[PDB]
RNA sequence: UACCUGGUUGAUCCUGCCAGUAGCAUAUGCUUGUCUCAAAGAUUAAGCCAUGCAUGUCUAAGUACGCACGGCCGGUACAGUGAAACUGCGAAUGGCUCAUUAAAUCAGUUAUGGUUCCUUUGGUCGCUCGUACUUGGAUAACUGUGGUAAUUCUAGAGCUAAUACAUGCCGACGGGCGCUGACCCCCUUCGCGGGGGGGAUGCGUGCAUUUAUCAGUGGUGACUCUAGAUAACCUCGGGCCGAUCGCACGCCCGGCGGCGACGACCCAUUCGAACGUCUGCCCUAUCAACUUUCGAUGGUAGUCGCCGUGCCUACCAUGGUGACCACGGGUGACGGGGAAUCAGGGUUCGAUUCCGGAGAGGGAGCCUGAGAAACGGCUACCACAUCCAAGGAAGGCAGCAGGCG
RNA sequence: AAGCGUUUACUUUGAAAAAAUUAGAGUGUUCAAAGCAGGCCGCCUGGAUACCGCAGCUAGGAAUAAUGGAAUAGGACCGCG
């Protein structure tokens, strides 16, 4: 291998797409972009595997040429766009706006939002760099370098932005007692409140996350996204609402719907 | 006295050639709650490979070891006795990975048997990637 | 050419490694610069990552910082006196980093009788007949005489420097790398740093 | 084997070439390949000699002086039209285009004209006014964006001074406890 | 599922192996109706390959004077396809194999605070003070000469275009500011003297880089971090300030505006890459002392490098390792995740669809290209090997099928 | 609420430990192996979970295996010239 990878095996992709072996050897490799490789979602899986709009992958190639799928105000013509956390894939004429939020499991979920919600995002800043003219720069997780910020936003904070101007609107600070959700791992899909932050010298920092039912658990600082102030989220929640109930209780609610309907 | 090497020996940060009418010294704290020794500030020596008065920073791992050899100039050889469990034969094996760490002359009274904590840094030579952080005294033997 | 690889030699014990791959393009080493003094000539080389480096073969430009007043000029370079690296480079006229060389003083002289207008060196018996710099020393107003009197009391020069200016030649160190960027910048020797190498030139010469 | 320029030999040598030099077409981009070429000197070990007549003779050869080959392609850049037809900056270039008659059996007689490159066009003038408009718009956008940040900076520097004024008020209370 | 029987004796009980016992992979022999999946040249030959094929690609957004087509409304250049050609990106992806390799690859935690980064995304892209209503001249295609036995061989004459190649500005742009600062104004002192303002002329005044200092907007666990200014540097084998193109189309009395593509100076994103730490590897004493001016172990100072380093160079010290098995040798050893048998403890296998490393017969060297020491890319030699008109040209199936051994 | 502890071996918890493969919830491809469905007049849902060896980080304990504090006293503690 005298260069970077360009192809992608179907099985070599990690678990969180639930890709299937019987279809093809290869898989659509996400291109270069603002999001991860194992934490993103190409648009071809978003439409073919999840939404059941198409049957083959060549139909997705036609759709992006028909000026239908717009992403946060910019129409992307690349069907293998790596789209990670909180990107609005917005249908133009039917009006169904979708927001990429993790499900209660490690997967994504189909989630319909109103157009009033789709006008803005919450974004999480990663670092502060002083620009070449003494200009403070905020870099998001999807690398939205927005200059001239409110400096009260700190390293581990979040910013609320508008999309038709590319500027921030408001922010939520990292205070002890805020909401939380684990963005990645075995506890992916755990919506809870922050009960205690602990700083450990040299190594990674850990923050204890407390569930609304009393299930307190620890999460490392790089694996945290805060969703709201106190107990009031600034985003919407899918079904399940990020609880991760035990596997014995899943079957008890599975047979409740079957026997009620028949 | 000092500066017996080939070029001029000074700290790259300091500057004493400005117009006059003691030499200034630059140092740095190391982090992870380790103090800065007194003679690295008080002394007049220089060393570019010291994590206190040189262009090197400790990052990654911090481990420890015990000194066994000092017959080099400005570095020592340490011993690291570690135990490994064998799953098949349920007993332990005595293994060591002895390697050289750069001892700056900021510490003066360094003897045999002293436990010395050591910190990972950038490679400064072929096999050394460590520097002496602080030196603890041996078990007794004050004399 | 030469290869920059750690695995081509022995271990720390004395055993010889067995390489698993051929020398790569990221194991690249090109022949040395070994620059001389003459007309300006920069050769370019393509490096890893699509960037460029500038190799000097004959160079005369050099911007050298006078430490006590922090002013530098692009002054001509003429010769090599001592190098801390090799004694062959002492005799063979080459400039690499940390080279102690002899330079002319005149670009720093012109600034001294212009901003401060004080005689330094300037052995008696010879006067500047074009009268260009006596204008730079005379024709003073009322409130600039106060300023030039302030500069007179704040220009106490070191005794070691004036002897060096009397012969017109100064000592300079090569801080920058002419092999990489094509520039041979540095700073002028001053004070104790200059005093160390005047003992060193006699230690080798005898 | 074709001959070469400057090789200064007389027999048969094999020489590597590169892009930008004649007698070798680069198939791959920048590929080096040796090629059997002949010397720049001419001798009796030749088959075809290529000659260029610079000075015309007194007598008339019926091969080249008699038949004059017409031009195949005329100038296409409008500046070479200005060089050939002695045109200024103000006069039109479109009327001074070099067209060609086109006729064949079975079709009507036609004429074709070249697409003139680098001609003064209000399309590129729309492009020229656009790229200087983005220079205007980016100048105005960052000026007001810095203006709203400066008021935002002026928004904290009064509360932060008052925060320390309340903190310097706090040290005075502990000094009188 | 934590299991056995026969064999030494005239006839017993033990040790003990053998024989039987059952799966796990490979082949062979006989036989075979259906039907759902299906391994499949590696073992010896990482041996050699006849034959054919695997990376080419045009949108409205780079060039169209090929009627090869084609609109007739022409004289205001190109209606629109459009062969071929110039120009960008990819061809460093992928498939095959495990020859090589025993702290080396590889596997788990880590750091680049010690560097790059094609394409994509978020931003600066009138910040610099000194013919622009668009500069210059060269070429492929085409016309024509062919040379040769032979090729993806090549030239002479006529051209023509650039988002190929060089040069370079209108607008910003009138002034903000530091110095040289002539000179002017005011107060006090008998006066020299002291103090406070205004300011002519020019230079400098973007980003990025190089040398040097002063003070210390915003962070890290710690900077020689970022940033501000001072004094200069800006490689002619140069760094940007759109000398590009395409589609609807508008506002004033020639001047103002839109949607883009493309490539760009730089900072962040992504895929990474490489350097680093700790821990983990089969057998061997019929390998006990090994290594070291032919860097082996550290320091000083340099060169190269994407940077840190004996990676390399001159001088200092002769050290560094080993009985806690070093060095050396062999390995039918690429490693791991894992597979089989199993009460448990393990044993054996693991080249084989996933990951990381290596390679295309062998090493050695290399252009272009961000990315190769590439090999369906080159330059030599060695072994092999094709055509030949005897002058020369031309090749790498341990790829897809397929052929020989 | 922020920081410090004479060091380890031990024990317990927590993130991480790349998919398929190990066990395993669901499902009539007619059982079945495999596979990720299907049923109702657009919806309901899933594609879990368990293991992840060794070394390393982290947080409670010092019973057990060691180590020694000070004994020619330059031994601790509050302090002064």
């Amino acid at each position: 291998a005298r260069g970077p990878k360009k192809h992608l095996k179907r099985v070599a992709a990690p678990k969180h797409w639930m890709l299937d072996k019987l279809t093809g050897v290869f898989a659509p490799r996400p291109s270069t972009g603002p999001h991860k490789l194992r934490e993103c979602l190409p648009l071809i899986i978003f439409l073919r595997n999840r939404l059941k709009y198409a049957l083959t992958g060549d139909e997705v190639k036609k759709i992006c040429m028909q000026r239908f799928i717009k992403i946060d105000g910019k129409v992307r013509t690349d069907i293998t766009y790596p789209a990670g956390f909180m990107d609005v894939i917005s249908i133009d004429k039917t009006g169904e706006n979708f927001r990429l939020i993790y499900d209660t499991k490690g997967r994504f979920a189909v989630h319909r939002i109103t157009p009033e919600e789709a006008k803005y995002k919450l974004c999480k800043v990663r670092k502060i760099f002083v620009g070449t003219k003494g200009i403070p720069h905020l870099v998001t997780h999807d690398a939205r370098t927005i200059r001239y910020p409110d400096p009260l936003i700190k390293v581990n904070d979040t910013i609320q932005i508008d999309l038709e101007t590319g500027k921030i609107t408001d922010f939520i600070k990292f205070d002890t007692g805020n909401l939380c959700m684990v963005t990645g791992g075995a506890n992916l899909g755990r919506i809870g409140v922050i009960t205690n932050r602990e700083r450990h010298p040299g190594s990674f920092d850990v923050v204890h996350v407390k569930d609304a039912n009393g299930n307190s658990f620890a999460t490392r600082l790089s694996n945290i996204f805060v969703i709201g102030k106190g107990n009031k989220p600034w985003i919407s929640l899918p079904r399940g609402k990020g609880i991760r109930l035990t596997i014995a209780e899943e079957r008890d609610k599975r047979l409740a719907a079957k026997q009620s309907s028949g | 006295d000092i500066q017996t090497e080939r070029a001029y020996q000074k700290q790259p940060t300091i500057f004493q050639n400005k117009k006059r009418v003691k030499l200034p010294r630059y140092y740095k704290n190391i982090g992870l709650g380790f103090k800065t020794p007194k003679e690295a500030i008080e002394g007049t020596y220089i060393d570019k490979k010291c994590p206190f008065t040189g262009n090197v920073s400790i990052r990654g791992r911090i481990l420890s070891g015990v000194v066994t050899k000092m017959k080099m100039q400005r570095t020592i050889v340490i011993r690291r006795d570690y135990l490994h469990y064998i799953r098949k034969y349920n007993r332990f094996e005595k293994r060591h990975k002895n390697m050289s760490v750069h001892l700056s002359p900021c510490f003066r009274d360094v003897q045999i048997g002293d436990i010395v904590t050591v910190g990972e840094c950038r490679p400064l030579s072929k096999t050394v990637r460590f520097n002496v952080l602080k030196v603890t005294k041996a078990a007794g033997t004050k004399k | 050419g030469i290869s920059r690889d750690n695995w081509h030699k022995r271990r720390k014990t004395g055993g010889k490694r067995k390489p698993y791959h051929k020398k790569r393009k990221y194991e690249l080493g090109r022949p040395a610069a070994n620059t001389k003094i003459g007309p300006r000539r920069i050769h370019t080389v393509r490096v890893r990552g699509g960037n460029k480096k500038y190799r000097a073969l004959r160079l005369d430009v050099g911007n050298f910082s006078w430490g006590s007043e922090c002013c530098t000029r692009k002054t001509r370079i003429i010769d090599v006196v001592y190098n801390a690296s090799n004694n062959e480079l002492v005799r063979t006229k080459t400039l690499v980093k940390n080279c102690i060389v002899l330079i002319d003083s005149t670009p720093y002289r012109q600034w001294y009788e212009s901003h401060y207008a004080l005689p330094l060196g300037r052995k008696k018996g010879a006067k500047l007949t074009p009268e260009e710099e006596e204008i730079l020393n005379k024709k003073r107003s009322k409130k600039i005489q106060k300023k030039y009197d302030e500069r007179k009391k704040n220009a106490k020069i070191s005794s070691l420097l004036e002897e060096q200016f009397q012969q017109g030649k100064l000592l300079a160190c090569i801080a920058s790398r002419p092999g990489q960027c094509g520039r041979a910048d540095g700073y002028v020797l001053e004070g104790k740093e200059l005093e160390f190498y005047l003992r060193k030139i006699k230690a080798r010469k005898g | 084997f074709p001959m070469k320029q400057g090789v200064l030999t007389h027999g048969r040598v094999r020489l590597l070439l590169s892009k930008g030099h004649s007698c070798y077409r680069p198939r791959r981009t920048g590929e080096r390949k040796r090629k059997s070429v002949r010397g720049c000197i001419v001798d009796a070990n030749l088959s075809v000699l290529n000659l260029v007549i610079v000075k015309k003779g007194e007598k008339d050869i019926p091969g080249l002086t008699d038949t004059t080959v017409p031009r195949r392609l005329g100038p296409k850049r409008a500046s070479r039209i200005r060089k050939l037809f002695n045109l200024s900056k103000e006069d039109d270039v479109r009327q001074y285009v070099v067209r060609k008659p086109l006729n064949k059996e079975g079709k009507k007689p036609r004429t074709k004209a070249p697409k003139i490159q680098r001609l003064v066009t209000p399309r590129v003038l729309q492009h020229k006014r656009r790229r200087i408009a983005l220079k205007k718009q980016r100048t105005k956008k960052n000026k007001e964006e810095a203006a709203e940040y400066a008021k935002l900076l002026a928004k904290r520097m009064k509360e932060a001074k008052e925060k320390r004024q309340e903190q310097i008020a706090k040290r005075r209370r502990l000094s009188s406890l």
